[PDB]
């Protein structure tokens, strides 16, 4: 495990989750957009703490661990693709096939007994909706749909987005996204006014605990997640008061959005409808290492033809990206960064003082602890260890 | 004032029972051996239900963060809990469990 | 504790002091000047490793821990004082009263059971002589006089000063200030020459070790400190020789200063008279974290009316501050910085080789060990821990 | 030990070497060139984690540990050499003799009982071939020849060089230098074409394991090292292939070089002949701290007279240094740096997957583990510890 | 070379010992004696260039002298990290108290 | 040549007794079982008084940093001490302990 055992013993309700500082292994993760990786142009990235290399050959994507088996250097320091189906380490020329990672040649010693008897780690890669997903796991991968929110893969759903590296552990990002009451930080977003949005300040919960969410563990595709139903029995808060006096009010716009929120393993949020009544937002918080994550944002809007796809793209570039993805979510970024210190020593998982709306987050923590496909560990990064 | 909770035999030793109260915060009735105690059910450190915690002797451990309370005094036994639990007087008469109306 | 137990076991004469890396809890500490904080303008700072917020409401100062009870973010990332007597967290709007830290409201859920059932940590704050003191401790505070050198609070004593952050543990600062032989570093100071001060290179000890210092175990107000008496029976050294040859001379000025030197818990030096015959210097070395401290300097002079105070204030700005506080003490700053490496691994507390004048330092280490009011620990910073 | 006991237990063939993270104590090490240290101008440097001061007095070099015995400050912060044969600490004026480190005076207290009783650590210093060597060890030093490669000290051998600090543990530098197959990284070096060199891409080994090297531990001078004889039975690679197709060719130049390679304790390589058939290269990888080393480069060429020494120097500045030392070796620098991560956690010493030519590196590891004169430890840096 | 290679007499090997078998034009083999039974694998560790015959045998598990990795001498399967590639196993038989090892490795099990 | 320290009975085995001399640095007398020993009182590593330390067998531990010396040989027993302690001749006669004016030659 990655956390002090004394702390894990304390969080009995979700120890696996608290231990998953590096994220969950054996799940699909988006890491870039298709148009960002070009033919024969190897790109480097770090996922779940592992340095990876991705390349496009004859249109298809291939993923190799960016670390020579020999002396452990990153092949990317000086890329040497001497043939189209292989890559040669710049150090002693050990050569591997992108297709299966097999060490097929060694230019410095053609007679070496290592030739054909070593294999560099490879990971499945798949492109869908213009997004590049890497299965950071072992063995045959499950269907991509299992690790994607409902409707993301619909035939007509046109996906557009933006991606960046954010300085906070991935879980802080996930929790902030699925946090019902964090809506308060968005009260002054330009999107609220500029898009006539109705947005309350928070919620006065209603009904019992079980009614606050809907745990999905029976989906046929196998996706595991949780729906935030705080608004089904709760009273929306539009007048914020201190000592009984109104000090702040919510937004009374006409457009009703974000009344269908759900978080799904390995860590992707679905906001529907948002940022407009005819759109959806799908965002991932991908673990890069213990301190950072990819904030993979996508906005989906059904389009029936190339004409509507072009129109949507133009609206996206001129409005949605700057007004919503940035104008609205930028506050989410520094919010995540603000929780770093409290959880950096792993003590925040014990000292946090939660309130009613956090029931949604607790549900997520439990689901994640029970249905994740594996805990990434530092040994996975350096090399698994085991003594007879 | 007193509220009939249940028959002493309705609870096995070392178990906990949550007592809901319409228009009021839930309560937790703990059975320590053949003795019964009662406190507020919600952990004073958050939203966890103590009735879903672990009872060790006369000390209840919260399921959320490992904080703990002495079910007899309501005083914190383990961090991060700091705010004392509300304790409710309890009496068993003729194998019947009764809990005081208000904390005391 | 805060230090390797193997080390603490070795320093039997002052283990608590060596363990007090983060400073002593339950003492008053000056952190800024009154003029630095205005009505309704919250100010942040870190003291003994704790992030704090100070505000002035209706002229009176209040101090709250700058850490929300909910998800542990600093309230100061985005200040929201929505009513004169409260501060609202920017994240989920938990609202606290400056007066007692009680969680009086939660805008995102006015029905939360947490309202009125949680309390943000508060610390006593007091203004005296234009200085802001914070009692970084628990329970009812003792009189401020207990933690201040004699005469600092005298009615006619006019106090003027300067404050800044220095990169060295607070203890290195304390020991340098109370170090009888450290005056060697001041041999070329502009103040010595420009103010005709007599300043030897050091002292040849006279009498017994017991006569070298005078410890004050109790006072009218419970003060705890040590007086440096090396000059009572010691021989001032004005000629520095190497192999019998004179290589350096002390300063033969006519002004005799610093004949009265004492260090007091929690860590404040009193030099009288200094830098001139009719003045006094009181300086604190306040722990900010294990690697930094506030070097809070003040110069005091009795003034009977507004006329003398005005004059003094003019002289302070035009001469004393630039010639003494900076021109003299600046050398103390890098001297403190020079000792950091040796004590950074806590091994200097074992390997140091002391000589006679260090009796003063030893006396302070024992006094501090025997009379401090508590050892600040990292647990105080993150949250006190203990298992039943 | 400097490394996890679990790892040392795993590397049974060279545990002392793996543990020698800070280098080997009790060996001579070059740190600068004679012309870089002037009469009466003390120079600082860190060797094996220790801060040292080197000074020239009457043309002779002396070395004192740059750490006052008193409060552990570096004397070099403010150098005070008040008499020709001494140095006085800027803090409390403890004075030491350069020749024996004895505390001979204390300006702040000429009557201290410490005078004449304490001694600052001194290290032997010797100049040879215009290079400054320091014996980082205890007791009378062995002949410098023991820690130098054959011919370096030859009377006619004119030595010229360059030195700099490189960001990698010294061992990664040594192994990269003695690595038979790393020659691949130099395939595009300007020196190759510009100096018409013959340079293969690697070697197909031939013969038994023992024939791959010549271990030297029967050297009358005490020298301990290993010769790389991979070329005696191996077939050099000049046509690199992948899938049978040639993708790279070695250099078919006329000048034969680097056929006589040897590595010697404490960590100095001898390349002969190189960069020209009439020259030799001697380079040290000196430990500064666990993450850095001095890359001390020297090129040697017999010179019968001043006229030749001058012409040699001219071609050195105009050709050898820029085209070889830099033009050829610069690639070795980032190669060393490239191996830092894999070995930083000490796990690389277990997970590395070696091949045939690494037999030379294995031989070196064993030779170094068996014949080093001591393992430098952090305790040597802070102050030896024992309850014996 | 040939089907069965004569190694030595079963009596020339004490239980728990290892013997390296060098072959003309081929990689060396290592023969292990576990009690009164014999097994064989390639002598070179699959993780590097170490000779397993120079390692330590514990029961039916051979530990490599280089990095501590290990293998089961009967199956040739890795028993301890960092080893991950299986060893080739060569059948051994005793004909008239004489130990013989196969010249070709066994073909993949299950 | 000799200074009267105390009666051999005034010191329990395993105890230390400081001896303040006029015009000279203090000495320390240790009783290891039934035999007595003496050395300087000041630790060679600083300004601590070994008489305020802890005696374990024939080894005295300094209260300042944990350094130690063998009270018989005056040789360093534990780091950080490195400088030998001066040893002074002790003599018991007629049930009384005496210490030599100067340290042993
Ligand atoms: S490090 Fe890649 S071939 Fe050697
Ligand atoms: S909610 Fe009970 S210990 Fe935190
Ligand atoms: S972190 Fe302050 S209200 Fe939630
Ligand atoms: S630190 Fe050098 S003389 Fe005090
Ligand atoms: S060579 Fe055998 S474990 Fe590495
Ligand atoms: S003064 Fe005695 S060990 Fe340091
Ligand atoms: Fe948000
Ligand atoms: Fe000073
Ligand atoms: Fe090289």
């Amino acid at each position: 495990a990655n956390v002090d055992e004394a702390i894990l013993k304390r969080v009995k309700g979700w120890a696996p989750y608290v231990d998953a500082k590096l994220g969950f292994r054996n799940h699909w993760y988006p890491v870039m957009f298709s148009k960002e990786i070009n033919e024969g142009e190897p790109k480097t990235l770090k996922l779940l703490g592992e340095n990876l290399l991705v390349n496009r050959i004859d249109g298809k994507l291939y993923c190799l661990k960016d670390r020579c088996l020999h002396r452990g250097v990153q092949l990317s320091v000086k890329v040497e693709c001497k043939t189209k189906s292989t890559i040669t380490c710049w150090y002693h020329a050990w050569t591997y096939r992108w297709e299966d990672g097999v060490l097929c040649d060694i230019l410095t010693n053609p007679t070496s007994a290592q030739i054909g008897r070593q294999k560099l780690k490879t990971y499945p890669v798949q492109e869908a909706k213009g997004c590049v997903f890497i299965y950071l796991g072992d063995g045959d991968p499950p269907p991509l749909a299992r690790d994607t929110p409902p409707n993301f893969l619909d035939d007509d759903m046109e996906i557009l987005g933006k991606n960046q590296i954010i300085k906070s552990n991935w879980r802080l990002a996930v929790e902030n996204g699925f946090d019902p009451s964090h809506i308060y930080i968005h009260k002054d977003s330009i999107l609220v006014k500029d898009n006539d949005l109705a947005l309350p300040l928070g919620f006065a919960p209603g009904g019992d605990r079980k009614q606050q969410t809907r745990v999905v563990d029976d989906d046929v595709v196998g996706r595991k997640g949780v729906y935030d139903l705080i608004g089904e029995h709760g009273v929306p808060v539009f007048e914020g008061t201190i000592g009984g006096e109104v000090v702040r009010e919510g937004a009374y716009g006409e457009k009703i959005v974000a009344n269908d929120l759900s978080i799904w393993l390995p860590g992707v949020l679905k906001v529907n409808p948002f940022p407009n009544p005819d759109m959806m937002q799908f965002e991932w918080y991908v673990p890069i290492d213990e301190n950072t994550h990819y904030y993979f944002q996508t906005l989906g809007k059904p389009c029936a033809n190339d004409e509507e796809r072009k129109k949507y793209e133009q609206e996206f570039e001129s409005k949605w990206k700057p007004m919503a993805l940035e104008g609205f979510n930028n506050d989410d970024i520094w919010a995540r960064e603000a929780m770093v210190d409290f959880y950096a020593d792993d003590k925040g998982w014990v000292n946090e003082i939660l309130f009613e709306s956090d029931e949604a987050i607790v549900a997520w923590r439990k689901l994640a602890s029970e249905h994740n496909q594996g805990i990434q560990t530092q040994a996975h990064v350096s090399g698994l260890e085991h003594h007879h | 004032i007193w509220l009939k909770v249940c028959a002493a035999s309705d609870m096995q030793p070392g178990t906990i029972r949550r007592v809901n109260r319409v228009g009021a915060a839930p309560l937790a009735v703990y059975r320590v051996g053949d003795q019964f105690y009662a406190t507020e059910d919600t952990c004073t450190h958050g939203i966890a239900s103590l009735s879903e915690g672990t009872l060790d002797g006369d000390v209840i451990e919260c399921p959320f963060h490992g904080g703990a309370f002495n079910v007899c005094t309501g005083m914190p036994a383990s961090s991060p809990c700091t705010v004392p639990l509300g304790v409710f007087e309890v009496e068993v008469k003729e194998g019947e469990v009764y809990v005081a109306g208000e904390k005391k």
